[PDB]
């Protein structure tokens, strides 16, 4: 099979280094040039070397390089990217991607980067793994036609959270916010729902929160 | 070094509709761009290489061109699997440089925000700290203003925003504001207000509450 | 010119130029780059012993 | 190209300056042997095929 | 002096082979390229080759490549040309000239050929020096004006030198030039127009200089 | 190998005027063409270098100009010591090349030649040999066509003829051919004529002479 498999999510604290590998897969793995390309998230494409899986010759990005250092291990057909004094600013998705074919034939004509990997996300971070604390979402007073409910999930580390409504049987109008990242190094999450006001007092709605890393569940009434 | 300029950076069109996307190199890069599509969760998958090249794998509705300096990305006829982000690389030199990308929408009608403000929750006030939520309910186009207001005096450094991702049924987005307070600053204060401005809004909507009431 | 033109070298074959490009300020390994008389250009192995006796039999 | 490039070679070229060097074998063109240095700098300069510094510095780049 | 200066005319039998010099003045002769540019009677210009003055490499034309030889002698600051195998097409002025200056640098604009040498006649011919014959040109039988003229017939090599009435007739002649015949040697024809009346009392001579073979000839017609 | 080819072949122009002269590669050779004029009796000399570029000692009525394969000299205004030959010359590859020649003329009026007819002498008859001259004497244009007529029959490879450069006073040309036969042949005919075609003449003119008369 025609692969580039990646390490699994890392998490790192300032300071310190991470060392990514790409497993090449059902291809002559020297005849491809092996690229490192960082996503910081919400952010572009930003490449940070490549090596040529035959040599182990590197080339690296200026930004990078004093950081950055690319290996091959040809026996185990697997490129390595090794990022040192870790800040905030290097989380992101660190995909290995393919170039080529390419023979001893020189070209002024380039292949483009036709295969990438699952993708490395790596957390740059000094916090530890903790639950979160879900608190309801619930209006000051009783209206309108249309009510809106949620639950709030605070201060949990790492990410993610997983939540339903009415044990999955509330699936429309649900609106399950993208984390944000606070200045306490915690994530926080909101999801909320719009339903009739009718219906308040006669009908529940509970959130189902599950964060796997703290093994916490919760089911909350709002 | 080069700067790949995409254009523009978002494009808001119906499935069935013709797409096209610009990237404009600072300098030559000869034909050594190439397109990439993105989808949420996934690595960039190659589209079109050097300039107008087949990908195996790629349907025959996309297509590129370009004049050395300037490129274009064409997708015939939109199908709902379109709707993503695309990117230009340059790899004629190094480092490979990439464009911002373009993010390909769903066009729809414009939609208000239905706005709701929530309260910190008692349970939370125990802790010492308040999170006062404030909701922008399926509206159209993406852009809106959130402002805070306490008594009166406008919020700066203390929110955050988060938005989904484009209805899969109505083609809207939904955002939350939160404004996060420790108790002693809540408790020194009444008026809690939250200020929509969006082109749906004929004159900003304001929704508040008094603490404690 | 502007990255490496080489990623792999020629096996075992037979001539007109022959372009010796140190590692810059765009490429960090050294690429023994012959044009030949057919027109064609070929990677060649700086190390190899037939590429030792061709720079040197055009010298 | 198609005529002989250099009519005059330089003496003392620094090895460390130098970018890359062409040899170029008899053609139908020219029926001599040139050697040209592109430098750091961008200039190039030409150098006699048959020198013992030119021999070397073109071995040394080998490795 | 900024110059090229070149060895003299050449008489040689075909098979044989000649050897041209090239002496350069007043400029740094490293600096130049030198070429070796020939033209045919009434033709145009062939480039045969050209000698770096440093090194002494020379390139030549494929057309010559088998019988040419360029080389240069630093000490005397000269370049030569050797043609071998001579054939009667080899019968045409030598130039040499120089395309520069340049150093080290490669180029890919270049300058032209800015200065040439005198140039220098090479004759191919297995005729021997033979001094000419000359003949009167009278017409057969009174129309205002007449013609008169010497037809100088069968001499080699060039030239011959022809004046009327020891240099004071000089308005109204016509001294062609010599024409190569079948036999190897040359003729040319020298006219005169003058009045009808004038004939019988005015008299008219040609005299005729072939130096080479050193023979003087004065005709009246 | 690279071709020049010069046009025209001839160029017939007054003092004052503008000459423009034609030269055409094979193929590219780049903008390394050079202009060369030729004087009778003188080595070449190089006018412009590399396509437009001025030379040292060369008068401003002087110009030159080309794109890619096609070039032009150009000479503002004629001054008399600009008639002569011009070569084109290649130096972009080897062997150099040049191209075939263009000959700026002194333009005048159309005039016919006097023909005058030459029998052999008895001296000359004596040795075996005998030659026929037929001149024409100061006309222009250049072109002009004798045909020899022995006994009413044309003749053909026994003839040379030989012309004057332009005349420095009247800018006629002169013209004398020469008709050369054994004794043998000279003595079985008797009508030896020269038939003399020019633009000047309203119908050809002959000249002739009877053997012996």
């Amino acid at each position: 099979q025609v692969q580039l498999v990646q390490s699994g999510a890392e998490v790192k604290k300032p300071g310190a280094s991470v060392k990514v590998s790409c497993k090449a897969s059902g291809y002559e793995f020297t005849s491809y040039w092996i690229h490192w390309v960082r996503q910081a998230p919400g952010q572009g494409l930003e490449w940070m070397g490549n090596i040529s899986p035959n040599s182990g010759s590197a080339n690296y990005n200026e930004k990078f390089k004093s950081r950055v250092t690319m290996t091959r291990d040809t026996s185990t057909s697997t490129v390595y990217m090794e990022l040192s004094s870790l800040r905030s600013e290097d989380t992101a998705v660190y995909y290995c991607a393919r170039e080529g074919p390419y023979s001893y034939y020189p070209s002024r004509e380039y292949y483009g980067s036709d295969l990438w990997g699952q993708g490395t996300l790596v957390t740059v971070s000094s916090a530890s793994t903790k639950g979160p604390s879900v608190f309801p979402l619930a209006p000051c007073s009783r209206s309108e036609s249309t009510a809106a409910l949620g639950c709030l999930v605070k201060d949990y580390f790492p990410e993610p959270v997983t939540v339903s409504w009415n044990s999955g049987a509330l699936t429309s109008g649900v609106h399950t916010f993208p984390a944000v990242l606070q200045s306490s190094g915690l994530y926080s999450l909101s999801s909320v729902v719009t339903v009739p006001s009718s219906s308040l007092g006669t009908k529940t709605y509970t959130c189902n929160v599950d964060h796997k890393p703290s093994n916490t569940k919760v089911d909350k009434r709002v | 070094e080069i700067v790949l300029t995409q254009s523009p950076a978002t494009l808001s069109l119906s499935p069935g509709e013709r797409a096209t996307l610009s990237c404009r190199a600072s300098q030559s890069i000869s034909n050594n761009l190439h397109w990439y599509q993105q989808k949420p969760g996934q690595a960039p998958r190659l589209l079109i290489y050097y300039t107008s090249r087949s990908v195996s794998g790629i349907p025959a509705r996309f297509s590129g061109s370009g004049s050395g300096t300037d490129f274009t990305l064409t997708i015939s006829s939109l199908e709902p699997e379109d709707f993503a982000v695309y990117y230009c690389g340059q790899n004629n030199e190094w480092p490979e440089v990439f464009g911002g990308g373009t993010k390909v929408e769903i066009k729809r009608t414009v939609a208000a925000p239905s706005v709701f403000i929530f309260p910190p929750s008692d349970e939370q006030l125990k802790s010492g700290t308040a999170s006062v939520v404030c909701l922008l309910n399926n509206f159209y186009p993406r852009e809106a203003k959130v402002q805070w207001k306490v008594d009166n005096a406008l919020q700066s450094g203390n929110s955050q925003e988060s938005v989904t991702e484009q209805d899969s049924k109505d083609s809207t987005y939904s955002l939350s504001s939160t404004l996060t307070l420790s108790k002693a600053d809540y408790e020194k204060h009444k008026v809690y207000a939250c200020e929509v401005t969006h082109q749906g809004l004929s004159s900003p909507v304001t929704k508040s509450f008094n603490r404690g009431e | 010119e502007l990255r490496c033109q080489c990623l792999q070298t020629l096996h075992g074959i037979h001539i007109q130029s022959v372009n010796v490009k140190a590692p810059g300020p765009h490429c960090a390994q050294t690429e023994v780059i012959a044009t030949l008389k057919n027109g064609q250009k070929a990677c060649l192995n700086p190390a190899s012993p037939m590429v030792k006796k061709i720079i040197g039999k055009m010298l």
